[PDB]
């Protein structure tokens, strides 16, 4: 089928400017395309259908255009209620095989915030259960770009760490990242030094927080 | 006279390209090693001096293999026709200089179509005089064909010009084939394989049972003294073949050309290579019973039609509603028959925007929505995919993917009435633009500008209705035209309306390929008085072979006998040694159709029983053994195996 | 107003069938097509598929192609969708969408439902573990308190602090599917270092499917 692919997939702009998200294809879909808008936590709404005309209940700022094998959306002025994920879908006539793309996230452009690195050792109550989980906290920072490194006695560990990134806050447009290294009680008591290395664009040098058991 | 066409008569059946495949098709080809009607077209001069020539009315049964060895202008035309009395369309393919005048006209030209050469080398001259034809009637089809339908001639010591034309009697196209190939010898027979590519395909249809060739008269000056006896050596000789339905196995080459062919029928070696699919046949039995030739006819279709869908009352009823309340009628759980539509009345615009009208009965449809409505006379085409009309934007609108039809006709006889005609409306005033297949049956007062119109309407406000005055004195453009659009949706589902499956008239007592209600096979259909159960449709014998089937049409019982003639076998000693082969019809006493010897297992045709005893080379059966020995010039012999 | 109401939550097992309904309202359910779209966590819309309101005229997708049956019903005007043999990759939020066009044609989706979080796993009980910061973790005069909840697959948990009295600086991370098949997330809150030891902070964990309420003091 028609592999609808979107090139940018991440359009970081500021509220007030104009945006142009592209979604190209292969076959002639000049008059066969739809535009959606899926905010996190609700259902996707129809943004632009038929790729040329405006839908109902849509503000005048949303204006779409394009023909052939190259389409794009032309937003007039970005608003706080506009930052969401947008998709594209064509209407195949004979074989009903409506396909979608991948989505483009619209972020808010601000200053480069520095990630506040915090590390939390596992409490004795969790150690009594036989499990150990060290949490490395990364709050109030620019778009997730901080790969988390776990060093146990200067030895790099991989495969046993899980990362969780929150959505963009509506108050300060910052992000939060939490890394949890799950280890057994024996492996936890076997070693002494545990470190969390953070490398982010806002940091001139990698900041590593470590503690001694 | 007669001749033998060794391996000539093969052409490309279809236009599909193929490479390195061995496909077998059932068409009308020329059988190998046949008796082609050899006719030497030369001058005949009698004792009295009257010039004469042979020109019989050769019958065009189903096709010919007309070849020609003309030098310059001896054979430059053909004549086709079944009546030749101004009753059917003829075909005069005038192969003039640098062009070919293909004229399909119905008239009676003459009985002896004579024509001279008149080798005028002038660029502006007509060689086809008015002596060939004398009548002039309405012609159905004609063509110019700027590339002349004639091969190039060569001038050399012994390299002559060879060409052949394969014609058929297909109702769709004439299937004209042409190919040129130079010969290398002057005294050897043209033994070789040369396929013919389709040159032109005239889309004309007419019954043709006979044909006539167009030779050159060239009797301007007989030059007495040198041609007193007519002719000595020979000017040209045209061959006349006859195609027969056969299952030819074609072998395509790497570049996509036919280098050889297998008859698969009427020939023991061809039948062996067909049933074994190998050229170098080994020493085996290789039974090929019930698969030899069996060409008779072609009757294959699905019987047992059923309840017709309610297409009526949508093309012919009492009164159709306007575009205001256009009626909808879905059609499901039935099989559509798009043949009674045309019988209603001569239409005005049969423009199906999604499929071809001749292809409606070739695919299944989920549900057809029949929407009928009466409109004005100058808007018959406004209701079409992508059209912005006052009755196509604020009323029933078609989308950009309408895979249906816009069938419409004139109703100036049923819907016309000498009155005010307050029956129909069109509702020109509408708030928004109607989406595809949107029906608005509301009567709210329209309001364009700022004007409160709750109670009644004034000047700024309008009513969503207007009388569609259809006066009988009005001409085309203001007459009531009934339009019905059959919306053909495409959903992969248990579709019902596939097509009007209509079988043939149940041919019997004839060995044809039968396909009745799913089951497909071959054999003969005979009469049988078997009392089958009312719910049983298929029948099987004790040997799991289809012996009788219930007619899906009106109550009748048939009996499908295979005609397996026991078991047709064939012995081949290998193509590497020689090509002589023999057939053993196991289960035949040499009476149910050359050396003939009856064995204990069957009738061996193609070998002689030798009283001597040798080693068993090819196991025949019941002690019989065959081999290929140099008997005193080698042929397959038959003998009893030596046990010691 | 046209408002398509759907079901709530639904848990299942590998190799089963889930029945999710999406009732229509406001408009006459005889003319507008309905589609069923899947939204995977983190991914986008995946499959199409239309169900005819009048008859059984359906069109399933190419990925499934036989393992889904979309029925129709004109009595209560409600559609159904029974996906068969749910695997570990079918856990998503299924939606029901209408069309701007009528029965014959179909351009796009305009009216959507509310979703239905269908998942495939084994149910169990949750567990809460407090996360206490070290004495050397005080950087920039601020401190972070956290609570690590674990062993719970469903995610309706709303980790509130002091019964919702503390809302500034509270960050609730999304749940992550562990290797054992159970989700777990942590909730952190930034508090000044001067408030350490003087103010009592209690993280309130509530799990409705298991009816478990645990208040852990930090």
């Amino acid at each position: 089928e028609i592999v609808l692919t979107q090139s940018p997939a991440t359009l970081s702009l500021s509220p007030g400017e104009r945006a142009t998200l592209s979604c190209r294809a292969s076959q002639s879909v000049s008059s066969y395309l739809a535009w959606y808008q899926q905010k996190p936590g609700q259902a996707p709404r129809l943004l632009i259908y038929d790729a040329t005309n405006r839908a109902t209940g849509i503000p005048a700022r949303f204006s779409g255009s394009g023909s052939g094998t190259d389409f794009t959306l032309t937003i007039s002025s970005l608003e706080p209620e506009d930052f969401a994920v947008y998709y594209c879908q064509h209407r195949s006539n004979w074989p009903r095989m409506f396909t979608f793309g991948q989505g483009t996230k619209l972020e808010i452009k601000r200053t480069v915030a520095a990630p506040s690195v915090f590390i939390f050792p596992p409490s004795d109550e969790q150690l009594k259960s036989g499990t150990a989980s060290v949490v490395c906290l990364l709050n109030n920072f620019y778009p997730r770009e901080a790969k988390v490194q776990w060093k146990v006695d200067n030895a790099l560990q991989s495969g046993n760490s899980q990362e969780s990134v929150t959505e963009q806050d509506s108050k300060d447009s910052t992000y939060s990242l939490s890394s949890t290294l799950t280890l057994s009680k024996a492996d936890y008591e076997k070693h002494k030094v545990y470190a969390c290395e953070v490398t982010h664009q806002g940091l001139s040098s990698p900041v590593t927080k470590s503690f001694n058991r | 006279s007669y001749t033998n066409s060794f391996t000539r008569g093969v052409y490309y059946p279809d236009k599909v390209f193929r490479s390195s495949v061995l496909h077998s098709t059932q068409d009308l080809f020329l059988p190998f090693f046949s008796n082609v009607t050899w006719f030497h077209a030369i001058h005949v001069s009698g004792t009295n001096g009257t010039k004469r020539f042979d020109n019989p009315v050769l019958p065009f049964n189903d096709g010919v293999y007309f070849a020609s060895t003309e030098k310059s202008n001896i054979i430059r035309g053909w004549i086709f026709g079944t009546t030749l009395d101004s009753k059917t369309q003829s075909l005069l393919i005038v192969n003039n200089a640098t062009n070919v005048v293909i004229k399909v006209c119905e008239f009676q030209f003459c009985n002896d179509p004579f024509l001279d050469v008149y080798q005028k080398n002038n660029k502006s001259w007509m060689e086809s005089e008015f002596r060939v034809y004398s009548s002039a009637n309405n012609c159905t089809f004609e063509y110019v064909s700027q590339p002349f339908l004639m091969d190039l001639e060569g001038k050399e010591g012994n390299f002559k010009n060879l060409r052949e034309f394969v014609f058929k009697n297909i109702d769709g196209y004439f299937k004209i084939y042409s190919k040129h190939t130079p010969i290398n010898l002057e005294r050897d027979l043209p033994q070789g394989f040369s396929a013919l590519e389709p040159l032109v395909d005239l889309p004309i249809g007419i019954n043709i049972t006979r044909f006539q060739t167009l030779l050159a008269l060239h009797r301007s000056y007989l030059t007495p003294g040198d041609s007193s006896s007519g002719w000595t050596a020979g000017a040209a000789a045209y061959y006349v073949g006859y195609l027969q339905p056969r299952t030819f196995l074609l072998k395509y080459n790497e570049n996509g050309t036919i280098t050889d062919a297998v008859d698969c029928a009427l020939d023991p070696l061809s039948e062996t290579k067909c049933t074994l699919k190998s050229f170098t046949v080994e020493k085996g039995i290789y039974q090929t019973s019930n698969f030899r030739v069996q060409p008779t006819e072609s009757i294959v279709r699905f019987p047992n039609i059923t309840n017709l869908c309610p297409f009526h009352e949508v093309f012919n009823a009492t009164t159709f509603a306007s575009v205001y309340a256009w009626n909808r009628k879905r059609i499901s759980n039935c099989v559509a028959d798009y043949s009674v539509i045309y019988n209603f009345a001569p239409f005005f615009a049969f423009k199906c925007y999604g499929v071809s009208p001749t292809k409606l009965n070739d695919l299944c449809f989920t549900n057809v929505y029949a929407d009928s409505f009466v409109i004005r006379g100058n808007e018959v085409s406004q209701i079409a995919p992508g059209q912005t009309g006052n009755i196509a934007d604020y009323n029933y609108k078609l989308p950009d993917d309408f895979t249906g039809c816009v069938i419409a006709w004139n109703s100036n006889k049923l819907d016309s009435k000498p009155s005010g005609n307050y029956n129909y409306l069109y509702r020109l005033f509408r708030k928004s633009k109607l989406k595809p297949f949107e029906r608005d049956i509301s009567t709210e007062i329209y309001q364009a500008g700022n004007k409160p119109c709750n109670g009644v309407a004034g000047s700024n406000c309008y009513s969503p209705l207007q009388s569609y005055g259809f006066r009988p004195t009005y001409g085309v453009g203001h007459q009531p035209y009934r339009v019905v659009v059959l919306s053909f949706e495409l959903l992969h589902a248990p579709a019902t309306v596939c097509g009007p499956k209509k079988s043939t008239n149940l041919v019997k007592n004839k060995c044809v390929n039968f396909n009745f209600n799913g089951l497909t096979g071959t054999g003969v259909l005979t009469e049988s008085n078997k009392k089958f159960l009312p719910f049983q449709q298929f029948g099987r014998d004790i040997a799991d072979t289809t012996d009788a089937v219930r007619d899906p049409q009106t109550l009748e019982i048939l009996d499908i006998t295979p005609c397996s003639f026991g078991g047709v076998s064939v012995i081949t000693p290998g193509t590497n040694t020689s090509n002589q082969v023999a057939v053993l019809y196991q289960g035949v006493n040499c009476t149910e159709v050359s050396n003939v010897f009856q064995t204990r297992a069957g009738c061996l045709i193609g070998a002689e029983y030798v009283n001597n005893s040798y080693e068993c080379d090819i196991p025949i059966g019941a002690g019989i053994c065959a081999s290929y020995q140099t008997q005193t010039s080698q042929s397959i012999i038959a003998y009893t195996m030596s046990l010691g | 107003q046209v408002q398509l109401v759907q079901s709530g939550a639904e848990v299942k097992k590998p190799g089963a069938s889930v029945k999710v309904s999406c009732k229509t309202s406001g408009y006459t359910f005889t003319d507008h097509y309905m589609y069923w779209v899947r939204q995977a966590p983190g991914q986008g819309l995946e499959w199409m598929g239309v169900i005819n309101p009048d008859a059984g005229s359906v069109t399933y997708a190419q990925k499934f192609q036989g393992r889904v049956t979309m029925t129709s019903d004109t009595s209560t005007s409600t559609v159904y969708m029974e996906l068969s043999s749910l695997r570990s990759e079918d856990t998503a939020v299924y939606y029901c969408a209408r069309d701007l066009f009528f029965i014959p044609a179909a351009n796009s989706f305009d009216y959507w439902g509310q979703g239905t979080l269908v998942t495939v796993s084994s149910t169990k009980g949750p567990s809460v573990f407090p996360l206490a910061p070290s004495s050397k973790s005080t950087s920039g005069g601020t401190a972070a308190l956290g609570c690590l909840v674990k062993d719970y697959f469903p995610e309706p948990v709303t980790v509130s602090w002091n019964s919702g009295a503390l809302t500034s600086g509270v960050h609730t991370f999304p749940a992550v599917l562990q290797s054992s098949g159970l989700y777990s997330l942590s909730s952190v809150v930034t508090v000044p270092s001067s408030s350490l030891g003087t103010q009592t902070y209690i993280c309130n964990v509530n799990h409705k499917p298991s009816n478990t309420k645990v208040d852990k003091k930090v």
